[PDB]
């Protein structure tokens, strides 16, 4: 469902 | 279809950049240029020369609006001056030279409207075509770069969209316009692509 | 595409049903006989123009289909010492193609899969048939837009590579028929280790086929009273001398002579019209059927003249 | 004197491919235009018979490639149904922008082996509609008075097929945000509705 | 897309191995023997008619590419002075390879004693099975751009007779056409065949009295030397054959009259005589 990974700075 | 625009506040130089960004927006949304002119600032033969065509257009437009007022602006695609492949009308009739709001606010309001005006709904990718812009001007404003068309008439076919305004002013005359006369862009814009 | 087993009752009498003068039948026969025999003589290939591909060409309706089939049959029996049985696969090029690319996929997979994996049968001898070479030149490169070839030729020549692949075996017999000699694929009619012309079946063959058809009338009792026919060899030994016994065969000879270049099809058709147009009776005893045959051949020639 | 239509057809997985690169380039352009990332550092390519904004952030390049293929997968199994890109502030991180893409797939694609009548022309021009539309949308999105960052939300109905590095998270609404819908577009297998939510301005 | 060093022994001797009808050995020498003459001093190119592009055409596989190769050979032979070595290249229509290929060719050019050669098979057959288009135009531009290098030699091979487009060979400056190979080369191809056959008693022995063997023996028409006359017989009207049909012939002969696992060669010989007799009754 609501699934995230690392958004780079 | 037909779409006006609702503003609470009046203007003066707003009209200028209104037409500017509208023209730009359009020429993009008809594929004539690969990217919006606001972002074409990259990449500095047909490309730069046509873009400079467009820039001269824009500049003299600003000149013209600075000189006098405009009731109506015309932008053509193909055809000729007296008949388009398609066209867009931009009403400024409802404006006089007031405002403390930001010009950008009117821009984004009107463009959000355009989006909600649902225009440019044609899956049919048109080919690369020719473009001319026109508008009315003072009877005697001594305009130079443009040129009048004393026999001109609005053609009545391929009415893509007349963008119309409303600044919330009660009721104005029409004689203040009956003296004015269409001028024409001296050089046809061409829209390229690769 | 269809699937034949080697000798079955379909193809009995199939060889001798067809006749050709110089017995170039034999030429083709021992030709392919040696063609296969090479791989068993331990021979290389590239230094010498040869493959296992067969092409016949000439006037259409000349048994060429039947001819190659009976050829395969005779070869089969002549190679009992080398293979038990085998397959003959009708590759109806017409039935080959289909619209989209996944259809070409199912095409190549099912058909050439069957072909290949049958060729693996080292006790089966392989025979392949291509009824319409013209249908493999169906994309003969001559156009600025040869009907969007980026799906067609890529498989057609793939077929050729398939052909290549399969001719990479030893036990493969590829047969090809045209029914036209004018326009044929480049680089495939170049792969022409057989350019086999067939012509109008001339007299002696016509005579033998007459004999066969007549005795098939007789056996089947169409000709109710049986009589005695002869061979042109036998007729020549007695010197065509008109007795009251060899006369009928002399008449048959003359009919054959005057019956040149119609077709194998027209010939083995003849008896039918002979019985229908002019006889038009259930019994023909003899020399009425014969003159009827005469008039029928006459009708065929007149009408070739009448096709304007 | 002849021609011929030779229609190729469409596949579950071909739809997945094309719509995957759809989102690829669309995300590229969105995050290009509003100022989310360094614009100057990017460039252009030719795709969809038009010109497209493409990045060079090897980090985000590989990241979004992973996302693209993973979505290709989940389309090939109709797994996901929402695709959102939530843009927020840097430090206070307040959400300003949220591009919601709501996804329809074809369950019957299990049995729908035979193709469906629809052209590369049609799909292509309709995605061109999408792209040009989104581009235009910048003309009214209230400009970012600051710099921003973003996070990537989706919604696959399955809590089942989850690969390793992906973690469950929250809805991330906005308190005062207008939502405005863009044109739709489909594959007869996958459709994607699109609508952007964005923080309602404080002052008019 | 292969390599060759000059005279190194890969094709050492291929030179005389292709005797042709109409002196083209000593003739075609002139081509490069004078091409490099003119290529040295950068003569009035605009004026004076030269390129560096060998080109013939005819029935395919007629020792044409082979003569190109043995020609590079003999060119170094005659002219190791102006070139203490050199480099031959197979540029294959089978096809990036082109970019680094012509880069390597530049490397070859780098030296004054490197007699560069540009060998391309079936040069116009590029338009036979037609995204190798950039291959086409890259090879083209490289051709027209590395001509000015004096050690360059362009060995083009038509493999198509007179069906050549503009970009390639109307560009040429010296051409030639040659028909079927001589009785000698016909004999050599027969020899290839008869060696393949005497490989396993296929036709069974008498070692093949080759052409120069025919010459040294002072024409002692005997057990095997009869080949010659029958050769000449099987070369009498053989003028007009194709290499395909040439090598096809012994096959067909063995098909007609042998019909056997093997015959003594002489039967096969008269058989192929009669087979070619058929083949030019046509
Ligand atoms: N030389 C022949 N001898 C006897 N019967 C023949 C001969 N040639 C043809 N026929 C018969 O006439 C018919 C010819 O059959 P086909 O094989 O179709 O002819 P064809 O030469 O193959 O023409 P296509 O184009 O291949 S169908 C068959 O019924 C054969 O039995």
């Amino acid at each position: 469902k609501i699934l995230r990974l690392s958004g780079k700075p | 279809c037909m779409v006006p625009v609702v503003f609470p506040g009046p203007v003066q130089e707003g009209c200028c950049q209104f037409t500017c960004e509208l023209l730009k927006h359009i020429m993009y949304q008809r594929q004539q240029l690969p990217l919006p002119y606001e972002q074409l600032k990259h990449f500095y033969r047909k490309c730069q020369q046509a873009l400079a065509e467009l820039e001269s257009v824009l500049s003299h437009l600003e000149d013209f609006f600075a000189r006098t007022l405009v009731p109506r602006v015309l932008i053509l695609l193909g055809g000729n001056a007296l008949s388009p492949k398609e066209f867009y009308e931009l009403d400024l009739s409802l404006l006089a030279p007031d405002q403390s709001l930001s010009t950008a606010a009117c821009l984004r309001r009107l463009f959000r409207a355009i989006f909600m005006a649902d225009a440019f709904s044609e899956l049919q990718a048109p080919p690369l075509m020719g473009t001319v812009v026109m508008a009315q001007g003072h009877r005697n404003c001594g305009e130079d770069w443009f040129r009048p068309k004393l026999n001109y008439r609005v053609p009545s076919r391929g009415h893509k969209l007349t963008v119309t305004l409303s600044c919330g002013r009660p009721s104005i005359r029409t004689t203040a316009w009956e003296d004015y006369i269409w001028f024409q862009a001296p050089v046809t814009f061409k829209g390229f692509r690769e | 595409a269809n699937h034949w087993v080697l000798p079955a009752a379909e193809f009995h009498g199939l060889w001798d049903s067809l006749v050709y003068d110089v017995e170039v039948k034999s030429h083709l026969l021992d030709y392919v006989m040696t063609t296969l025999l090479f791989s068993d003589k331990n021979v290389n290939s590239n230094l010498i123009t040869w493959n296992r591909v067969v092409l016949l060409h000439g006037p259409p309706g000349t048994g060429k289909t039947s001819l190659c089939k009976a050829l395969a049959q005779k070869l089969t029996i002549r190679l009992s010492s080398r293979y038990r049985y085998g397959q003959l696969i009708e590759i109806n090029s017409h039935s080959l193609f289909s619209k989209w690319f996944s259809e070409s996929g199912k095409l190549v997979t099912k058909m050439f899969q069957k072909i290949q994996d049958l060729i693996d049968d080292k006790d089966a001898l392989v025979f392949v048939l291509i009824d319409q070479v013209e249908s493999l030149t169906a994309a003969r490169n001559a156009c600025r837009a040869g009907t969007e070839p980026s799906d067609a030729i890529r498989v057609v020549n793939a077929v050729l590579t398939q052909i290549d692949q399969i001719k990479r075996h030893s036990n493969v017999v590829i047969l090809t028929t045209s029914n036209i000699t004018e326009k044929i694929d480049v680089a495939f009619v170049d792969r022409a280790d057989i350019k086999q012309y067939i012509g109008p079946p001339s007299a002696a063959a016509i005579f033998k086929i007459y004999l066969s058809c007549l005795e098939e009338l007789m056996k089947c009792q169409i000709i109710y009273p049986r009589q005695q026919l002869l061979t042109l060899r036998e007729l020549e030994m007695i010197g065509f001398i008109e007795n009251n016994v060899s006369k009928l065969s002399l008449l048959l000879n003359d009919i054959s002579r005057k019956s040149e270049g119609l077709s194998g099809r027209v010939l083995r058709k003849l008896p039918f019209l002979a019985h229908a147009l002019y006889v038009q009776a259930p019994t023909v005893t003899i020399e009425g059927f014969l003159q009827a045959l005469s008039l029928a051949v006459d009708k065929q020639f007149e009408e070739r003249k009448k096709l304007a | 004197a002849l021609q011929l239509s030779r229609e190729q057809g469409i596949t579950l997985r071909g739809s997945a491919e094309i719509v995957a690169e759809f989102f690829s380039f669309g995300i590229n352009s969105i995050l290009y235009q509003r100022g989310i990332y360094p614009s100057e550092t990017f460039t252009r390519v030719q795709k969809y018979g038009l010109t497209l904004l493409v990045t060079t952030d090897l980090e985000l390049i590989k990241y979004l490639n992973n996302v693209v293929e993973q979505l290709k997968d989940w389309l090939y199994k109709c797994s996901v149904q929402k695709l959102v890109v939530v843009i927020s502030n840097i430090e206070s991180g307040e959400v300003l922008e949220r591009w919601q893409f709501d996804i329809e797939c074809d369950k019957t694609a299990k049995d729908d082996s035979a193709p469906r009548e629809k052209s590369q022309k049609a799909i292509q021009d309709e995605i061109r509609s999408v792209i040009r539309q989104i581009t235009a949308t910048v003309t009214f999105l209230p400009l970012l008075e600051v710099s921003c960052s973003f996070d990537l939300l989706i919604y696959t109905d399955k809590d089942l097929v989850v690969p390793e590095k992906w973690e469950e998270s929250g809805p991330q609404f906005i308190t005062n945000s207008e939502e405005v819908r863009l044109r739709s577009f489909t594959t007869t297998i996958h459709k994607v509705n699109s609508m952007v939510a964005y923080k309602i301005p404080v002052n008019d």
